[PDB]
């Protein structure tokens, strides 16, 4: 009774036209609700995005220890609940929602699977067995990536002012917000550090290591409020030169947290007009960021207002591709609402009007799975202007069908007939798409295509592809994929500009030495995270122009990626949050689907004792019945409690 | 110009990590 | 609607065929995606096709015009000279050439032929074993991964001493004991070239081949940078050499002997390093066994007590047991077993649960599955005799 009605619910939902997903939601939740499923139905409330709901109960929830696990929960997926001061432990459950301690437990995790000892840059090349600024880039790069959110290196911690002045020109903001990624996740304490760098005599540095205080902020939570002062210190009186590391470091830092303070300091160094369009473009960027889903009426009117005022010519020029794309991200998931919007950017002007509808229209039914609206993505796709809306267009075939698991591979065989029949810009699109489709998930028919065409004639082509593998890869290193991107960078030796891209995937694939995922989704393969959609669709659409954007000054972008950084993490806690190391079993996915069998068994049996970094699509469940989960779906950060049962 | 933003941010810096030290001195103190 | 769903689907399938590329693998063609058929054309058109020979002699080497004797395979021996396009140092007196036909001179240098039964050696997936699915033998995992991993990881550790690692191991022990699992783990675990070799791949019909085939394989080993060799079940042609007098295992002594020459001979053997498995390291050479080419000697003797548990823990990992274990028991209770012994003492336990159709494994499944491997085929046991030898 109960499995039949939840899990037909569930998979309607994801298999049903719009209009009944919303109410097959209303009744599912109020099942759950019924049989008394608190987890069940915070999640449904979350994947409905009904805040008001949310509250309603997580106040209902009188549990403490359920109460501070859905706090864990909904931090992962990422919200700043304003509780107010009369619940269960009301300090305990707010900081859990910041999501502090996040540091703490990141390093346990790696103590436990020692993995502390520093991995420099030469040693996943591994040169010994297979330049100038691209190379310095690559390798601070590559080096951030794999020592993200450990606090630890040994190019940076160690003498880092040899490594600056190794990198030339924007390297030195490279290397600075590098510095930043590898102190992410509550390395707080290294405000120290990046401080006593941003006291410097050079621009660049000073700025990248804003930028390196705001990502290291980005995901924490903080109530002293570490990131504003920074950000609006620097920011408030020099909106001439560059701008774009403050402006970005404070978007990345703050995303989900929608605070009106942040937004009302972002709007107006976006109104000025006396920045640069980079400038422009970064702080609308920042906007949709700090404001992923909201309809927020202000975001909307000032990006209406600086699409209108900015000049024919500006507009063609490109980094106004972020302006619809700030806008987009405001109005992200929301659905049909947005037809004022898209009524208002197709009065704007013509030719901008191609690029500016379809990307706020694809960023707006992102996993909304309508078909026709893909139907009419390739409408557009099919008539071919004799470019910038079509790879957009692109974008949002992979981003829309990114909801279903049919849909998904199905998307894959469309874009691998889009790439056969397609023209320049198609072909040089679908390679950021179909990472898109698949983030973190290494699939043997994605990595083959990718590999195939890096290889291509069209170096865009190839720089796309590349970077797509790389980004399927993410987090998740694998000796395969290790290896091919060994081989990539032999072939492509002495090519430098796609070295560049070959390295950058060597070290994204290598993330954290392999600890993170870059997947939007989490939880239980449908939960949509606005923060991480927002971050891999900002790195996308700027790698829909990768020469102008990435390969040329402006891979801030590439690190607004860290938007997207969730861990795959299986720590179990104690009532009063101790760790509570537990045999636990690891797996897959197996089941028979009579009526409405559960895929929750799981066969591919891996005995391991929390904490476990399990991988995508793997479902880990208890070892024994002796601790009770408070939580249905172990993933993430969990509190297991005695079964007074019996052990 | 560049010397009064730099002291700002000391001074300014100097209080946000005190303060984070004195909420990491309250985490400690309730644990 | 369900039927006219699938029938619609099929035909979309079946359009979707007949308009893209349907069936075309009966002469191995490819899909029709990649099909760059404006630039096969300018394939066609601009690169002539390059008839394979070998430079044998370099007339007047000087700077002076000079010529060379190329001999196209099978076909005709010529002097020729070189493309523009081609630098006179790019080419020696023994690189394939590579001529083209038409006043045989437009050159590609050409790498060392290898015969296609040597070349299909490279390990090119990894298996799925790791240094974790292998246990009760620490110490040996320790020594194997020092030789083999750790000059291939961080060779600064070496360099900074001085220290000329070892190269050559010889994994040797009783049937079943973690050889050729250890051997699949460093595979598995390595980031280098890994060149699996069977003793019985070596055995070729005709004088000489045997030699030859060695040859190659180790100036391909050559050609890579870093690469480990694994001869198992080396006992096929590594035995000690005896006169005999009707010129008994001639040919597998002399590929031996080019083994052995080109493990250490009158030349620098290169950052090639060799695992050795066996099961009866007492027919091997001692030429063979001298620590100039088998250097870290290491024995994959019976599991003990400990071992024993801990590969009980690992065969029952994934398994579907009970609450109380007793794996400790079960190990004192199947002494001088091994690995392969413990593993089918699992399977056996997890087949008898199977058996009475039970989803749980329970310590009397375990009890009788010992009784069934360790007992009933104590007479099938290697053991007896491999310890021995
Ligand atoms: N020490 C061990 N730890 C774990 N599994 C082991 C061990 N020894 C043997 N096994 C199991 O036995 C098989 C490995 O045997 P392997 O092929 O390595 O034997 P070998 O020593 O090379 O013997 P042979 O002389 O028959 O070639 C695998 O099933 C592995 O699970
Ligand atoms: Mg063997």
């Amino acid at each position: 009774a109960y499995a039949k009605v939840c899990l037909y619910l569930t998979s309607c939902v994801n298999y049903v036209p719009e209009p009944e997903n919303s109410a097959l939601l209303r009744c599912a939740l109020g099942v759950f609700r019924k049989f008394s499923r608190f987890p069940e139905a915070l999640r449904l409330a979350l994947m409905l995005n009904d805040m008001e709901l949310v509250e309603d109960i997580f106040t209902s929830c009188k549990d403490v220890v359920v109460q501070k696990q859905m706090a864990f929960m909904l931090g992962r997926h990422g919200v700043f609940l304003e509780l107010s001061e009369d619940v269960e432990e009301y300090e305990d459950l707010t900081e859990i929602m910041s999501n502090v301690q996040l540091n703490s437990n990141f390093l346990a995790l790696a103590r436990e699977l020692d993995i502390m000892e520093p991995k420099v840059p030469d040693d996943i090349y591994k040169t010994h067995l297979e330049d100038s600024a691209r190379m310095n880039l690559a390798s601070s790069f590559v080096n951030g990536f794999v020592n993200a959110a450990f606090g630890q290196d040994k190019l940076l911690t160690d003498d880092g002012n040899k490594w600056l002045y190794k990198n030339k020109d924007h390297g030195m903001l490279s290397a600075a917000a590098s510095l930043g990624m590898i102190l992410l996740w509550d390395v707080d304490g290294g405000l120290t550090q990046i401080d006593k760098y941003l006291y410097s005599s050079e621009d660049y540095i000073k700025s990248g290591a804003l930028l390196a205080c705001g990502i290291v902020n980005s995901g924490v939570r903080n109530e002293c409020d570490p990131a504003l002062a920074l950000l609006s210190d620097y920011v408030l009186h020099n909106s001439n030169t560059m701008r774009l590391g403050s402006i970005f470091g404070l978007g990345l830092a703050y995303a989900g947290s929608n605070r009106e303070d942040v937004l009302t300091l972002l709007l107006p160094v976006m109104g000025d007009s006396k920045s640069s369009m980079e400038v422009a473009g970064v702080t609308a960027l920042a906007c949709g960021m700090i404001a992923v889903g909201s309809c927020n009426g202000d975001v909307t009117s000032t990006i209406l207002q600086t699409i209108m005022e900015k000049s024919e010519t500006e507009l063609k020029d490109t980094y106004a591709r972020w302006l619809p794309l700030g806008l987009g991200l405001n109005h992200l998931g929301k659905g049909e609402a947005i037809e004022a919007i898209l009524a208002a950017l197709e009065v704007v002007s013509e030719p901008f009007r191609s690029f500016a509808n379809t990307l706020v229209d694809v960023c707006a039914y992102a996993g909304s799975g309508n078909v026709l609206k893909v139907q009419q993505l390739l409408h557009i796709c099919s008539e071919h202007f004799d470019g910038a809306h079509q790879g957009v267009a692109v974008l949002g075939i992979a981003l829309i069908a990114m909801g279903e698991e049919i849909g998904a591979e199905m998307a894959l065989r469309t874009f691998g007939h889009l790439l056969r029949y397609g023209e320049p810009t198609l072909r040089r699109a679908v390679p950021l798409a179909l990472a898109l489709i698949s983030v973190s998930n290494p699939r043997l028919n994605i990595l083959d295509t990718l590999s195939k065409f890096s290889h291509d004639a069209d170096p865009e082509v190839s720089y796309n592809s590349i970077f797509a593998m790389g980004m399927v890869g993410s987090g998740t290193n694998n000796a395969r994929l290790a290896a091919m991107l060994r081989q990539l960078a032999q072939y492509h030796a002495k090519d430098p500009n796609n070295l560049f891209m070959v390295r950058l995937a060597q070290g994204l694939t290598h993330l954290g030495k392999g600890t993170l995922t870059l997947c939007p989704y989490h939880s239980d393969r449908q939960l949509m995270s606005q923060v991480a959609v927002a971050g891999l669709l900002t790195v996308l659409v700027s790698f829909l122009d990768v020469r102008n954007i990435i390969l040329g000054k402006s891979h801030y972008v590439l690190y607004g990626l860290v938007a997207a950084m969730q861990p795959r993490m299986l720590v179990t806690f104690d009532e009063e949050l101790r760790p509570l190391p537990v045999s636990v079993r690891v797996g897959q996915a197996v089941d028979v689907v009579g009526q409405a069998g559960k895929p929750k068994t799981i066969t591919g049996f891996q005995t391991h004792t929390t904490p476990v970094l399990l991988a995508h699509g793997e479902r880990a469940e208890l070892a024994t019945e002796e601790f009770l989960p408070v939580t249905p779906i172990l993933e993430g950060f969990v509190i297991l409690r005695k079964n007074p049962n019996y052990d | 110009l560049r010397q009064t933003e730099n002291r700002a941010t000391r001074c300014k810096v100097e209080r946000l990590q005190l303060l984070l030290q004195q909420k990491r001195l309250r985490r400690k103190a309730r644990r | 609607q369900i039927k006219q769903v699938e029938d619609d689907i099929q035909q979309l399938l079946k359009k979707i065929n007949e308009l893209t590329g349907i069936k075309e693998s009966d002469t191995g063609l490819a899909p029709p995606a990649l099909w760059d058929l404006a630039a096969d054309k300018q394939t066609l058109q601009s690169e002539q096709p390059l008839q394979v020979a070998r430079c044998t002699k370099i007339i007047n080497a000087d700077s002076e015009d000079p010529k060379y004797i190329i001999n196209v395979k099978q076909f005709a021996k010529f002097v020729v000279d070189l493309s523009d396009q081609v630098a006179p140092t790019d080419i020696e007196e023994g690189m394939r050439v590579g001529v083209d036909r038409n006043k045989y001179q437009i050159h590609i240098p050409l790498p060392p032929k290898i015969d296609p039964t040597v070349t299909m050696m490279q390990v090119e997936e990894k298996p799925d074993v790791t240094y974790s699915d292998v246990g009760g033998c620490k110490e040996q995992i320790e020594k194997l991964r020092e030789v083999v991993e750790t000059p291939l990881l961080h060779p600064e550790r070496f360099v900074n001493l001085g220290i000329e690692p070892p190269k050559g191991v010889l994994l040797f022990g009783p049937p079943g004991t973690g050889k050729t699992l250890c051997a699949r783990a460093v595979a598995n675990r390595t980031d280098a070239c890994f060149i699996r070799v069977i003793g019985s791949e070596l055995v070729q019909k005709y004088v000489g081949e045997g030699a030859r085939m060695v040859r190659e394989l180790f100036e391909m080993a050559r050609t890579k940078k870093a690469c480990l060799i694994f001869f198992d079940e080396i006992d096929a042609i590594g035995g000690a050499r005896f006169d005999d007098g009707a010129g008994g295992d001639n040919e597998v002594q002399r590929t031996m002997l080019e083994l052995i020459n080109q493990l250490d001979g009158f030349d620098p053997r290169g950052n090639i390093k060799v695992l050795m498995a066996t099961n009866r390291p007492d027919t091997l050479d001692p030429a063979l066994m001298r620590p100039g080419r088998l250097d870290r000697k290491i024995e994959f003797s019976l599991p003990d007590l400990e071992g024993r548990t801990h590969i009980f823990k690992i065969h029952a990992r994934s398994m579907s047991v009970e609450r109380d274990i007793r794996f400790e028991l079960l190990a004192r209770l199947c002494p001088n077993s091994t690995g392969a012994e413990i593993r089918s003492v699992c399977t056996e336990a997890g087949m008898f649960a199977i058996r009475a159709r039970r989803k749980i494994a329970t310590e009397k499944d375990f009890l009788e599955a010992v009784n069934k491997v360790i007992k009933s085929y104590a007479k099938f046991s290697a053991t007896p005799r491999y310890m021995t030898y």
